[PDB]
């Protein structure tokens, strides 16, 4: 009966006595160190929204890219380490383009998400039995918003553990707790695209330390007709003014 | 009257040795007091018992919990023993722990001898204090009455020669980085050190990390055989406490995994 | 305390002769939800309780089809379940392509055991941490197997794995003579499985969102029921 | 104690020693068995003590003497798994020498080859030395009767006669005394049976104990073949 | 892998990699001890006090209990400066002392001093005391009192909960009644719990605090799965 | 991919010393003494064949011919020396004989051996060699030469030197007994005298190993008919010759 | 000391006394396994295993604790189940390769040597661990009946009677008594009865177990490995009880 | 620390990789570098350690290196690693020009350098580059100035004005107080003056320890001489 140090949480291939892998937990903590991203799925499209957190005013605000296009019908928002996200985005774009080349059709949103999760599995044995490729798990989480003919509009949450979930509304990053608590109460199946955008802006304003404006926040949407588009500053400013007038 | 103080060192060998000492001679030992655990990592747990079925050292009926730092007393031999569950929160507070805890206890109980148990890891011997690697144990003795010249003085680095080690010990000098050097400096430089304290003995071993139960038993056997403590009687039975049955987890967890062992 | 010095990896024995990393991998199974499998002389059934992250999320898929005549359910680590399911699909595909054969269930169990044993004796990797229940129908009839990631496989009439599976297992063992003779009546066997998995519920009720069923049989290909398809079984 | 990374791998200690090599040397005496090798005029004799205290063992399967090639025999001091490993390696080496150079491998060359492999083990961090001592005997077509010995350190050397084991000092002293009396480096006998009897008597005198037919193993190398005697042959040799 | 690195030998585990108070390790002086200021709150107005850590935040829903902040316990350390703030909450006639632990940046000495101050202040009126915590040495959920210990050797409790129990049991103001609830990995401030243990905690906390099981269970269940500290990778790693 | 590399077994200490090289030097200092003396018309290399009494001295030789004009001796660990000698004999042919049709000069072969020894210190798989080598030779354009090579791979030329357990006293004796007009026979006598103070037990031709680099030996060529074919210059003295020189 | 501190945290390391403690710990793991025995009769081998009674849900005919490496080789093991399965698979592969190459069933000593070399190869590097199983195997070849026991160190020997597992001491005592009382030899059926008796004695604390007996005899099974049928198994159980 | 800082592949319990932070600490010890882009140019300024009396100055390498006729690069941190990075960047620029007939853009080269730095953090047997880089230029057939910053972890960002290295916090604060994005310096002279004044906040000696390089569209790269920098310093001091 003595207190001694335990070192089961250092190796990614080491089990805890209860069967946990604590390096994955610490990667999730690294994700929580990132900025906030929110996705809301409706029947008229899916809305993504991120907070632009700038350490210095000299940083170009139009340079932070937390929202990227994987394909015309698939967009993504990232939270965590940027280089890991860059690698994952490259892989996802390659998968979509190659599927189009070989099958002459758009890839399903769930199929792309599964491919990304299979890539994330590479810190261990691969999904098809490939050898280990990474020394550590990724430290970034993804929100993948897409539209396909088979399943309509979809929103997926992808984690470094290699598991993805389908969500009606999701939040990741530093303010993910309060944002998700608000999403649990403010989401319903009959939301319109405009209402979803306003709700995303409101929840971002709630969990942001700085005052919400067009410079420190970014919005994007995906619809069946227009595809994936990131709103310019003027449209977001108009939406913020409308939300302020409503509240 | 001698007080046995273990140090949190490599392998937890001194602490385990204490578990060997109290449990093997449980008839002569009783729980005495709980010292202040201000500078330790605080500890709460049940009352340990010997495996052989002897009565618990905690004679108080209503007592139900044990603390980090506890002092046991042997009336027949008049020996105090310190049992410590957790290390110090930081090394910087070591100077406090000897001064604000150990020295007041020595003054209060008029203890005339302090024996400190310690272990050393050979791979960390940066100052080369190990001169005879073929020897496992080291013993050092210090007397205030004999060393009257050195006690009264004004006060050449990375080493200390105050202790007197036997020629068969593995070391002749101690390193300044070792905790024992700081403990000795605090004891000798103390203004309110008890006048009854006359002998400081230091028993150290060399070992490695792992299951050090047998190593601790052999260390205790060597300490007893050398008669470092005058009133310490030889141990023949060597009973373990029941807590050691949970060293590898649950006692009967091997039969749980029927898919692995058959 | 002494266990803490000998649980670093899978190539280290304890002084008492224990391999702790494999034990931890086995313990990882109870972190998953309960799944039940049973069979008769003509059909084999899997029943799974699915879990969701929250009310806004979907439920995890616990039943995966390997081939028209064989499937499995999982309990434990998701990546290991994904890897093993893909491996079994590859082996069935190889059998069909090269020999025009339907892969036997016993052969699949042997292959899984061989693959799992390797990770428990070499340095660099970790043991798998998911338990599997495999059902199938082949030339020897209906088969149910339990796979433990230490590299063990057992053949049973019925079993349950996952958290709180002991109640379902006890119910299955008590009523073995009942479902052992439900031949030609798939509905009765599925109902028995549903009752068995209900025996393991704690402050929860089966819904059309958290219940998953799978059946294979003599003339019935491996079929998975989710949603309204299980509504009549609740 | 090695007291450092030398507790696992073969690197230099501050004193300039390799502790893993010395520990393999210590492991060579685990079986508590002594072996003796002597040279005749045209034969070489090896005798190994056999200890089978367990009644459940089959004695016929207990042996530390191996046939490496047609003319080369080997005796091993140490644990039997490493002994069998070394035996298979030596067989492969002898066959490969014959294939590559067109004539049978000499005993000393094989000993040098095994010593070079042991040197690899002593120098490489991720390879451990084998805890065995090897003694190759033959009747070489150029050098006559030959005994060579190799150790875990990679050291090999030839001997007029040799002894290996916990009681090797007494046997070596007795051999030295006999050779000083005879003033020759070999045994002056014409039949290998007489050499076998002399070696048995020397072992009995050195160890101070009597041996039966089941307590010893005997191997004899002539210019034609190396062969191991059976229980009946040893029993016949004892009667003299 | 063909091999394991030759220099990859484990270090001795008898020492805990706790943060250092002063950058000078060879000094022979006396290290300063942090001081705790308890704000002055009407202690007799409250009949019950619950002491726990931030990992048990989902057990106390804000809306249902109407949590209100009273004041802040101050902690200061000066070494030749570290400052910490300890919020105090109140719901109904119950006080709540929830401490945040961080083995990376916060030394246990702050927790020891805070526990001593809290116990000394609360001993002036002898109210009901409830302690909620976790331990990585126990195999199942434990309920303990001042006159009963369900722990079996070698199980034990350490950390802030250990400090609080030590002050309650062998402190100068000992003998006070308390109910302690301990749940069965991870370092201080980064611990994880299983779903079954979380549900058991919810049920026992509701029983001890006197609330309707249904609404309290729903609120706590919702709070646990909203990316709480102890629910890190449960959903995404196990099925 | 943690198995694609192994960390260095030889690293710098804070004082600026490579510990493994120093420990290999310590192992060299614990070995049997070996010396070399350079004269005007030859070089002498000597060592003590310290050994079991039942071991045949002629089977194991610490002096090795590298080329017909270059020989070597060592102090330290025997197996490392044997491996290095095999490698040096092979390298003399791979790099020089099959390219220029000639055997290499002494300095270049010494450089090759030194490079091989140096590569053992920039490694994560092997520890450095534990031997020190004395290499004596003759070549057409440089005359007679004697070199010492250390475990670190450093090498230096010497007029006379000694390595091993009794290196300091032997060096003192050689310093007090060396001149630039010495002859080969005088060098042999001085080598015997120096080895006399180092050997503790029997000091005869069965416990001493001597080799010389002197004049060509037509009798050791093995064939006759080509006047321009020079015989070997390396020659190992027999036990009888050593006994005769000791008696005189 | 049974615990070598500082020399037991990596495979293929020598202690100052020349011991390999990881192999010894694998032996400790073996010693906690189920009791298994083997008896060599006049012209064959008999294997006996004690089994714990499991749930009724297990299929009775698909749970066999005695493995058949080849038509003439029987095998049992004590220790880790996956290690035993791996070793049995390797043995089957070796036997098949030998039979394909040389058109004859592999002799028992050659099979034993191949298994021993394979096991010994796992005590050479730190990237693997020794097998945690001890294996008792045997059979009949042109030279007669052979029984061998193989240990985690790779050491194997031929035996007149072998035992492994928790109840190894009592089983070994009974085997020694059986050898002493039958200097002339023993027959296959008498060996089956004695194996049943020895398993029953070694089991005796949860008095609930089953017994599996297999045999290979030239006179009885024509030099083939076969499980003991209902009548002979019942007779052996009755003899063991009485 | 606390045992989580001995490898690149270890996450801290709070989700940090400490070796990356330590590489940033190594970067912090290098000389300060500043990048400021105006309306039609980019200016890179560098602090130079005072040259020793006996040190040759004609062939000493400059702190600003030309990756291509339109892209330049400055660095802060370990000087020796910067050479490897610069060589790789130049090779990549030529390779892209050969493969696609088009010269690289500034963002593409920044991404390539960041990719190399990221790759050198993906193995336990390699050491990351302890260098932070500032990459400036103009895209081909374009007139929009581009300035990017790259870090040892492989992260890159785009800045209107940025500082790296020793005492970069003071220079960053000065730039934040004295730079307006909506009204950048409309001329080269204003941008150079702002850069020099920013560097003078931390440079001790003055003009002789300041290097200024100016990049304009259409592949116009100019390295200002010591006389021009001295004139700028004297004008700034007079206006002060």
């Amino acid at each position: 009966m003595f207190l001694t140090r335990s070192e089961y949480d250092r190796g990614v291939s080491t089990f805890s006595p209860e069967g946990r892998l604590f390096q994955v937990e610490y990667s999730l903590e690294a994700i929580k160190l990132g900025s906030t991203a929110i996705g809301i799925a409706t029947k008229e499209g899916v809305v993504l929204g991120v907070e632009k957190r700038a350490t210095s005013p000299l940083l170009e605000s139009d340079s932070i890219e937390k929202i990227v296009e994987i394909d015309r019908h698939i967009g993504c928002a990232m939270s965590g380490l940027t280089a890991d996200a860059r690698s994952m985005i490259e892989h996802a774009r390659t998968a979509a383009v190659t599927h189009n080349l070989y099958y002459d059709e758009d890839i399903n949103v769930e199929s792309l998400t599964q491919s990304v999760c299979d890539l994330a599995l590479r810190f261990g044995e691969g999904a098809s039995g490939e050898e280990r490729l990474m020394s550590r798990p990724f430290g970034v989480a993804l929100l993948i918003a897409g539209h396909d003919a088979d399943d309509g509009y979809q929103l997926f949450h992808a984690e470094p553990s290699g598991t993805f979930y389908r969500y009606n509304a999701k939040a990741i990053g530093s303010g993910s707790e309060g944002a998700q608590a608000e999403l649990l109460n403010e989401w319903h199946s009959s939301l319109t695209l405009k209402e979803a955008e306003l709700l995303v802006l409101k929840i971002l304003k709630q969990v942001m330390e700085e005052k919400l404006d067009e410079n420190n926040a970014q919005l994007s949407c995906i619809t069946k007709q227009d595809g994936f588009k990131i709103y310019d500053n003027e449209k977001t400013a108009e939406l913020i003014k409308e939300l302020k007038e409503k509240e | 009257s001698c007080l046995v103080l273990p140090l949190v060192s490599v392998g937890n060998i001194p602490q385990l040795s204490i578990d060997w000492l109290l449990n093997s001679q449980a008839n002569e030992w009783e729980y005495l007091e709980a010292l202040d655990s201000k500078y330790l990592v605080e500890f709460v747990g049940p009352l340990d018992r010997p495996e052989d079925g002897s009565d618990s050292l905690y004679k108080d009926a209503d007592m139900k919990y044990s603390s980090a730092l506890e002092v046991f007393y042997n009336k027949k031999r008049g020996l105090f023993a310190i049992q410590q569950r957790t290390p110090l929160v930081s090394v910087n507070y070591l100077n406090n722990f000897i001064v604000e805890i150990i020295l007041p206890f020595l003054s209060k109980y008029n203890i005339s001898e302090i024996c400190i148990w310690d272990s050393l890891y050979a791979m960390e011997d940066e100052n080369g204090v190990i001169v005879r690697p073929q020897e496992v144990y080291s013993l050092g003795e210090f007397y205030f009455d004999d060393e009257a010249e050195l006690l009264s003085n004004l006060h050449e680095s990375m080493v200390n020669n105050w202790l007197h080690f036997t020629p068969t010990s593995f070391q002749d000098k101690i390193s300044v980085d070792q905790p024992i050097f700081k403990i000795l400096f605090q004891i000798l430089n103390a203004s309110q050190r008890p006048k009854a304290l006359r002998s400081i003995k230091y028993c150290s071993c060399l070992a490695n990390e792992g299951d050090n139960s047998l190593d601790s038993q052999q260390f205790l056997q060597w300490i007893i055989s050398q008669k470092v403590i005058k009133n310490a009687p030889p141990i023949v039975k060597f009973v373990r406490p029941i807590s050691w049955q949970g060293a590898y987890g649950m006692a009967d967890a091997r039969d749980k995994f029927v898919d692995l062992y058959n | 305390m002494f266990r803490n010095n000998y649980d670093g990896d899978t190539v280290t024995f304890s002084p008492t002769g224990r391999l702790f990393q494999v034990e931890y991998a086995l313990e990882a199974i109870k972190q998953g939800s309960v799944t039940v499998g049973l069979r008769s002389n003509t059909h084999a059934v899997l029943v799974a309780l699915k879990r969701n992250a929250d009310e806004l999320s979907s439920y995890q898929k616990k039943i995966i089809k390997c081939d028209e005549h064989m499937g499995l359910s999982l309990a434990g680590l998701a990546p290991d379940a994904r890897v093993l399911s893909n491996y079994l699909r590859q082996q069935c595909n190889y059998s069909s392509l090269v020999f025009n054969r339907k892969l036997a269930v016993e052969r699949a169990g042997h292959l899984l055991c061989d693959k799992a044993q390797k990770n428990t004796q070499s340095y660099g990797g970790r043991p798998y941490g998911v338990g599997l229940l495999i059902i199938g129908y082949d030339k020897s009839g209906a088969h149910l197997l339990e796979f433990q990631p230490s590299g063990n496989v057992t053949e049973l009439y019925g079993t349950a794995i996952g958290a709180r599976s002991q109640g379902a297992k006890t119910y299955l063992e008590r009523t073995l003579d009942t479902f052992i003779k439900i031949d030609g009546n798939p509905d009765e066997l599925i109902k028995a499985g549903v009752e068995a998995i209900s025996q393991s519920l704690r402050d929860e009720s089966l819904t059309v969102d958290n219940l998953s069923i799978a059946i294979v049989g003599k003339d019935t290909p491996f079929t998975i029921y989710d949603g309204e398809a299980v509504a009549k079984y609740i | 104690s090695a007291a450092g990374y030398d507790r696992h791998i073969t690197i230099f200690s501050p004193e300039g020693r390799l502790y893993q090599v010395e520990y393999a040397f210590k492991a060579t005496n685990q079986t508590n068995i002594n072996s003796l090798a002597v040279r005749g005029k045209d034969c070489t004799v090896v005798i190994s003590q056999k200890k089978v205290p367990d009644k459940l063992l089959d004695p016929t399967t207990v042996s530390y003497i191996f046939c490496i090639s047609r003319t080369i025999g080997m005796v091993v001091n140490g644990p039997i798994p490493d002994a069998r490993n070394a035996a298979l390696r030596a067989k492969a080496e002898a066959a490969e020498f014959r294939y590559k150079y067109g004539y049978d491998m000499p005993c000393d060359v094989l000993a040098k080859r095994m010593a070079n492999l042991s040197q690899i083990y002593t120098q490489r961090a991720y390879m451990r030395p084998l805890g065995v001592i090897l003694t190759f005997v033959s009747v070489d077509e150029e050098l006559g009767p030959s005994i060579y010995k190799t150790d875990p350190a990679g050291y090999y050397v030839g001997y007029k006669a040799t002894a290996t084991g916990p009681k090797q000092q007494e046997i070596t002293t007795n051999l030295e005394n006999h050779f000083k009396k005879s003033k020759i480096d070999h045994i002056n006998e014409e039949s290998w049976e007489k050499v076998v009897e002399f070696a048995i008597t020397h072992m009995i005198d050195a160890l101070g104990t009597e041996f039966s037919k089941n307590d010893l193993e005997v191997g004899v190398a002539t210019k034609d073949k190396f062969f191991t005697l059976s229980a009946e042959n040893i029993e016949e040799r004892l009667v003299a | 892998m063909l091999f394991k690195q030759w220099n990859d030998l484990p270090e001795p585990k008898h020492l805990l990699d706790l943060p250092e108070i002063s950058k000078n390790l060879q000094s022979l002086e006396v290290c300063p001890v942090p001081k705790v200021e308890f704000p002055q709150l009407d202690v007799p107005q409250y009949s019950t006090a619950v002491i726990t850590t931030k990992i048990m935040n989902p057990l106390f829903p804000k809306n249902l209990l109407q949590l209100t902040s009273i004041g802040e316990i101050k902690t200061t350390l000066t070494v030749k400066v570290y400052g910490f703030s300890f919020p105090i909450y109140s719901f109904g006639k119950t006080l709540l002392f929830s401490m945040e632990e961080n083995f990376i940046s916060i030394s246990p000495i702050f927790g020891n001093m805070i526990s001593r101050s809290i116990i000394s202040q609360l001993a002036q009126f002898s109210p009901d005391i409830i302690v909620i915590g976790t331990s990585d040495k126990i195999a199942s959920m434990k309920v303990m009192t001042e006159n009963e210990c369900t722990l079996q050797p070698p199980e034990f409790i350490t950390g802030f909960i250990g400090s609080v129990l030590t002050q309650l049991i062998v402190g100068p103001s000992k003998g006070l009644k308390f109910k302690c609830l301990v749940a069965p990995e991870g370092p201080n401030g980064f611990e994880k719990l299983s779903l079954s243990d979380m549900g058991s905690l919810v049920d026992l906390c509701g029983q001890w605090l006197g609330f309707e099981p249904s609404r309290y269970s729903e609120e706590c269940y919702r709070l646990w799965r909203c990316d709480s500290a102890a629910i890190g990778a449960q959903s995404g790693l196990y099925i | 991919m943690t198995d694609r590399y192994s960390f260095s077994l030889t690293t710098f200490s804070p004082s600026g010393k490579l510990g493994q090289i120093d420990y290999a030097l310590t192992a060299v200092k614990q070995g049997v003494t070996s010396l070399g003396i350079k004269a005007t018309n030859g070089v002498v290399i000597a060592t003590e064949k310290k050994s079991s009494p039942l071991a045949m001295s002629e089977t194991l030789s610490k002096v090795s011919l590298l080329t017909p004009d270059i020989g070597a001796v060592y102090s330290g660990m025997g197996p490392d020396y044997r491996v290095l000698v095999d490698k040096s004999r092979k390298v003399a042919h791979t790099s020089y004989k099959r390219i220029y049709g000639e055997y290499p000069p002494t300095k270049l072969l010494v450089s090759e051996v030194a490079k091989i020894m140096q590569e053992a210190t920039q490694s994560g798989g092997v520890r450095p060699f534990g031997v020190s080598l004395l290499i004596a030779g003759h070549d057409e354009f440089n005359g007679f030469s004697l070199y010492q090579v250390d475990p670190s791979g450093s090498y230096f030329p010497w007029k006379a030197t000694a390595i091993g357990k009794g290196s300091v006293a032997a060096k003192t004796f050689l310093e007090k007994r060396w001149n630039d007009e010495l002859e080969l026979e005088d060098a042999i006598h001085i080598a015997l005298l120096t080895l006399k103070e180092s050997v503790e037990g029997e000091f005869n031709g069965d416990t001493i190993e001597l080799a010389i680099i002197g004049d060509e030996n037509p009798d050791l060529l093995g064939y006759t008919g080509i006047p321009t074919d020079k015989g070997p210059r390396f020659r190992k003295l027999t036990s009888q010759e050593i006994n005769d020189r000791l008696e005189a | 000391t049974s615990i070598g501190t500082g020399y037991d945290l990596s495979n293929s390391v020598f202690s100052p006394d020349g011991r390999n403690f990881q192999v010894e710990y694998a032996v400790k793991a073996v010693e906690n396994g189920t009791t298994s025995i083997g008896i060599k009769c006049n012209d064959g081998v008999v294997f006996a295993v004690e089994k714990l009674i499991t749930s009724k849900l297990l299929v009775p005919q698909k749970n066999v604790k005695i493995q058949v490496v080849d038509r003439h080789i029987g095998c049992v093991y004590s220790g880790l189940i996956p290690d035993g399965r791996h070793l049995v698979n390797r043995g089957r592969e070796e036997a098949a390769s030998f039979k394909k190459l040389y058109k004859t069933p592999i002799p028992i000593p050659a099979f034993a040597d191949r298994l021993g070399q394979y096991v010994q190869a796992h005590t050479l590097y730190n990237s693997v661990r020794p097998f945690g199983v001890s294996t008792i195997f045997g059979g009949v070849d042109k030279n007669g009946a052979h029984l061998y026991m193989l240990e985690p160190s790779g050491s194997y020997w031929g035996y007149k009677g072998a035992a492994t597992g928790k109840g190894r001491q009592s089983a070994k005592a009974e085997l020694e008594k059986l050898v002493d009382h039958h200097p002339e030899g023993l027959s296959a059926r008498e060996a089956v009865k004695q194996a049943a008796k020895i398993i029953y004695l070694a089991h005796e604390k949860e008095k609930d177990f089953e017994l599996e007996i297999s045999w290979c005899s030239l006179s009885e099974t024509n030099g083939l490995h076969k499980f003991v049928k209902g009548d002979l198994l019942q007779e052996a159980i009755d003899f063991a009880q009485k | 620390m606390s045992g989580y800082d001995r490898a690149l592949s270890i996450f801290s319990p709070d989700g940090h990789i400490f070796q990356v932070e330590y590489a940033l600490e190594a970067v912090k010890r290098g000389t300060c570098a500043v990048g400021v882009k105006g309306k039609n140019c980019v200016v890179l300024g560098c602090e130079r350690r005072s040259t020793l009396k006996l040190q040759d100055t004609r062939i000493t390498p400059s702190k600003v290196s030309k990756i291509d006729s339109h892209v330049v690069l400055s660095f802060s941190g370990l000087n020796a690693d910067s050479r490897i990075l610069i060589e790789k960047a130049r090779v990549e620029a030529q390779s892209h020009r050969l493969t696609l007939e088009d010269p690289v853009t500034v963002e593409y080269l920044t991404r390539y350098v960041a990719g190399v730095q990221q790759r050198y953090t993906q193995s336990g047997g390699v050491r990351p580059f302890g260098v932070s880089t500032l990459i400036a230029g103009f895209d081909p057939r374009d007139d929009e100035p581009k300035l990017y910053q790259t870090e040892p972890s492989g992260i890159y960002s785009s800045w209107s004005a940025q500082t790296i290295g020793r005492n970069s916090k003071t220079v960053r604060e000065f730039l934040e107080k004295n730079y307006d994005r909506k009204e950048p310096p409309a001329t080269v002279e204003e941008c150079v003056k702002l850069t020099v004044r920013s560097l003078l906040e931390v440079v001790q000696t003055g003009a002789k320890n300041i290097e200024i390089t100016v990049v304009k569209p259409d592949s116009d790269i100019v390295a200002l001489s010591s006389e021009e920098i001295n004139q700028y310093v004297t004008q700034i001091e007079q206006e002060k």
